[PDB]
RNA sequence: CGUAAAAGCUUGCUUGAUUAACGAUUUCCAGUACGAAUCGAGACUGCGAAAGCAAGGCCAGCGAUCCUUUGCG
RNA sequence: UCGAACCACCUAGUAGCUGGUUCACAUCGAAGUUUCCCUCAGGAUAGCUGGUGCUAGUAGAAGUAUUGUGCGGUAAAGCGAUACUUUAAAUGUGCAAACAAACCGGCCUUAGCCAACUGCAAGGCCGGAAAGAAAAGAAUUAGAGGCACCAAGUGGGCCUUCUUCGGUAAGCGGAGCAGGCGAUGCGGAAUGAACCGCUUAGGGAUAUGUGGCGUCAAAACUUAUGGGCUCAUUCUCGAUACGUAAAGGGUGUUGGUGGCCACCGGCCCCGAAAAUGGAUGACGCUUAAGGCCAAUUAGUGAAUGCCCAUUAUUCCUUUGGUAAGGGCGGAAACGGAGAAAGUGUAGCCCUUCCGAUGUAGAUGUGGCCUGGAGGUUAGGACGAAGCUUAUGGCGUGAGCCUAAGAUGGACCGGCCUCUAGUGCAGAUCUUGGUUGGCGUA
RNA sequence: AAGUUUGAAAAGCACUUUGGAAAGAGAGUGAAAUAGAACCUGAAGUCGUGACAAAGACAAUGGAAGUACCUCCAUUUCAAGAGCCAGAACCAGCCCUACUGCAUUAUCCUGUCGGGGGUCAAAAUCCGGCGGGCAACGAAGUGCAAGAGGGUCUUGGUGAAAUGAGCGGAGUAUUUGAGCUGGCACGGGCACGCACUCUUCUCCGUGAUGCUCCAUGUUGGCGAUGGAAAUGGGGUGCCCCCACCCGUCUUGAAACACGGACCAAGGAGUCAAACAGACGCGCAAGGGAGGAGAUAUGGCCAGUACUUCUCUCGUACUGAAAGGGAGAUGCAAAAUGCAUCUGUGGUGUGCACACGUCAAAUCCGUUUGAUUUGCCCAACACC
């Protein structure tokens, strides 16, 4: 819960928070999910042939 | 609650303060508590621990025993070093069985009058702990010694004398009284002298 | 009038624990052993004590030399 | 319980059912004694060609102080 | 006064038997079992408990696993009789798993074994090696080992779980293993020594356990946007375990198997007969407030509906430790004061961590109180002791101190040592005085 | 049984008035008559009277938490004052509710063909062929999840050293992820393991010549010296909840088990002697008397000061007794051997000290542990 204690124990937590906010951004999520589904189905279709 | 079954059996019984009424003993305890707390030496800690014990647990030592152990230490010493100071937290008594001794420096709580005379006439020196703290404040170049406890009549009386393997003396004022059935084969039986383990 | 039971006895015996046996190297007396071997071992031990005294004298002399 | 060229049966010779420097141990158990038993060292012997086996009949069959009485030096 | 008078004395005769035994807090805390006894309402003895320590503080540890290696004849199985036994578990039980140990090569000694020793046995000395115990699921520890001394209480037990022997059976007698009560409350089962939950310094907050959520009575102000089943007329449908009714019937109603039938279920109804009026705890409840199952605000789309402990988490204060750290040569100047080398206090001063219930019993306490002695320091006719109290203050407490007397009239308080005829609620206790019954018989 | 203990002194109550008297009401003595004759003090228990509080039957008593009324009690505040009682704000901490992505979907979704079904006709529930695929706005109630507003009459404070991503200085970049990029691993190509464009804020700072304790905001109400206000304590009643009678023997007591009307004063582990352990004190191979004497000494003075030569316990034990009686080393083998005398009889385990090594920390010169070697004190084990 504490901001000061958490940062004192793990100096790296701010970068993790940055990554979290980036991943929760709506446009990034939409593009990532759309692109990921294409990346998977295409790869499965190619590999099964 | 917490399951702490039988945790009181791990506590140990140790003495923190002296029962003695001697003001000079109190002054010595004050000095050596200071030294043991503020110095790294193990000598000061052991000396402080021994100053708090009871009279029965500070057995007196003999001058002849001091001489013998000092000689055994000396035969393997580089002959360019000085001999250590003998240090006993207790009383030093004289021994009529040994006439000739070398010259030694001995620090003790109390000396017999004849023992002090013998040490000085041999060329040695008697010392108090307050002078020892000035000469050797960390206990460097010392020989710490203890007196003998076994040999006391009270120790020789401990335990039952009627069980096999025991050689303790009974509590009896008439020495000829308990010398019969139980101690001779010609009577009913004899207490066995030896038993394994 | 004459009751017998073992009900609380194991609980009593485990308060100060069942103590383990004394190690094998202590109290290792030979009394009651087969006699001829005992008699020979005694002679060997006497010779060994003589040798120990001689060795100490030699060490003392060597240290005195250097 | 155990045992088959035996631990049973017949037979020959024998007295280890003696003595055994206060050795050690098990069972009961307080880890006391008594009774019974196990592993021994020494003497004198028995049986056997020999290695060996035997100080009773495996395991129930027995008893303090004091007093009386016998043996021994 | 007689199955052995009365008076005084030996005589306070003896009692393994009955009754009593006077202040506080703190740290710890049992046993009803073994052996022997003219020994069964008693002792001694070991065990369990307290105190004191000694010793080189992680050692020679373990009511527990793993791996390796031994032991076993009960359950089950089988066929004497018409249960004895080849086989054989689960749960057990002994030993070992690198620091006084074991492994590899020098050598010394023995009036040990062997035909002999360059072999074997034993005790030592000199050297080497050492993942200090790998990898293969390849231990763990609120894991400091050992050794003494002195002494108490107890030696009537009882209940339960799983095994059981006697007995027709018993809230009956006798045993094995473990847990309890006794010695213990608290929260639940309406109530109950022993069941369920939880085990206890003085107090807040949050959350839970067992048990609950129609009223009594905190919680679904009688929740759901869940499914089935059930109607019971003078003890009566039913409804919190431990805990106080059977065969057989029923077209009452709801379903299942095989062939409109035969059988098997679920609830309900007969079967079901006692002594004061009375008990799902009471009232009552039937689109349940019953019985089985299942949810958490409901086919919306995402972990916890709600209520109640001396438990859990956390915060404040006390007390004690086998406790753990730090400061204590007055820095200088001149917001306040203080600052002791210390077992114990109004604790020398700060900081930190963990424990706290208890009968019989042990021990500690600069712990409380009473009469007298040696010292020291004070008080009193401007009023000592004693006595009275909606006189407050201090102390966890035993108690201490002040105030007022519209009480009294001459002795006495604190502190350190010493000493004892030294503390009362109860003994059909002793002595004195009161008292209800009672203005009664 | 029973203190005659009134008072300094009998000054022991003249006189008036009511009454048969005892006595009462006045008056007087005395410092005091609530010191008036069995007369100092004058407790408890029990009883009378006056005032007050209430109160059903719930026996009474008792616990906890409030309130009404009282209070010969204590303490604190009254004007620029923080004393008492309120409200709001901010800071630290703690506790609640906010804000959330990745994997997996196939026994599924969708279009045709054939069957089968049923209707007044045709659709669907259902089955088998092959064409595609994401049920994707709240699609799963599948597994794992990381994302400042409200309390603190559940805490402390108002900056008397605020350690802060939160208070300050400096710039605008840094580097976290997501897409997309170029040897080995993974499977029979790579869904993107191992090595070398969107998305966010970054760096720097205050030691204690402060060992400990206490003293620091804002806005109102009340309090301007009183029969004051306020806080705490004490008393009595009431309400809701809780709550079996003490001591004792007993496995088990609230017991239909024994003792128990009230109060005062009295009432039970003591003194002596023998032994032992633990703790305090003196001396120590020695310790200590006792009885008695001597002279300071001839209420102080039954005390204190001094003392021999004896006695007792111990320094040695063992045997029924006649009796005998304990060092070490080297040579040697004598049924009383010989020689030296600064010395643990030996072995294993074993404080401190000395000599070196190793590991950890350190204004970093030294600590804290482990360990080799020497001597090993006490002690234990085997000889
Ligand atoms: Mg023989
Ligand atoms: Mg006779
Ligand atoms: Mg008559
Ligand atoms: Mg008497
Ligand atoms: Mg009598
Ligand atoms: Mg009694
Ligand atoms: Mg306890
Ligand atoms: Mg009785
Ligand atoms: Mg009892
Ligand atoms: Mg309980
Ligand atoms: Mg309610
Ligand atoms: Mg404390
Ligand atoms: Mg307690
Ligand atoms: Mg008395
Ligand atoms: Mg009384
Ligand atoms: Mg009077
Ligand atoms: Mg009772
Ligand atoms: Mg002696
Ligand atoms: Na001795
Ligand atoms: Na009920
Ligand atoms: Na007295």
């Amino acid at each position: 819960k504490n901001r000061r204690l958490r940062l004192r124990l793990n100096p790296y937590v701010k970068r993790e928070t940055a990554a979290a906010k980036g991943m929760r951004n709506v446009a990034n999520r939409d593009a990532r999910r759309k692109a990921k589904l294409a990346r998977v189905t295409k790869a499965k279709k190619a590999a099964t042939k | 609650g917490v399951d702490l079954t039988g945790i009181s059996k791990k506590s140990r019984v140790i003495r923190h303060h002296t029962y003695s009424t001697n003001p000079y003993i109190k002054l010595l305890i004050k000095l050596y508590k200071f030294l043991a707390k503020r110095t790294s030496s193990g000598f000061n800690k052991v000396v402080y621990q021994r100053l708090i014990k009871s009279r029965s647990n500070r057995a007196p030592i003999s001058l002849s025993r001091i001489a013998v152990v000092m000689k055994r230490k000396a035969v393997f010493t580089a002959k360019s070093k000085a001999a250590p100071i003998a240090v006993v937290v207790g009383d030093v008594l004289d021994d009529v069985r040994m006439a000739r001794i070398p010259a030694m420096r001995v620090c003790a709580l109390r000396f017999s009058k004849s023992a002090r005379q013998s040490i000085v006439a041999a060329g040695g020196e008697c010392l108090t702990f307050d002078q020892l703290a000035m000469i050797a404040p960390t206990g460097k170049n010392t020989y710490l010694l203890r007196g003998r406890k076994s040999g006391r009549e009270s120790v020789r009386h401990f335990g039952a004398s009627g069980v096999p393997g025991s050689h303790s003396k009974p509590y009896a004022t008439n020495r000829g009284k308990e010398t019969k059935r139980g101690r001779r084969t010609g009577r009913s039986y004899k207490r066995k002298a030896f038993r394994h383990v | 009038s004459k009751n017998h039971t073992n009900h609380n006895q194991s609980s009593k015996n485990h308060r100060n624990g069942i103590k383990g046996p004394v190690p094998l190297h202590l109290h290792n007396s030979k009394r009651g052993s087969w006699l001829p071997a005992l008699v020979n071992a005694r002679r060997v031990r006497k010779h060994n004590q003589k040798a120990a005294l001689k060795k100490r004298r030699e060490r003392i002399a060597a240290f005195a030399a250097k």
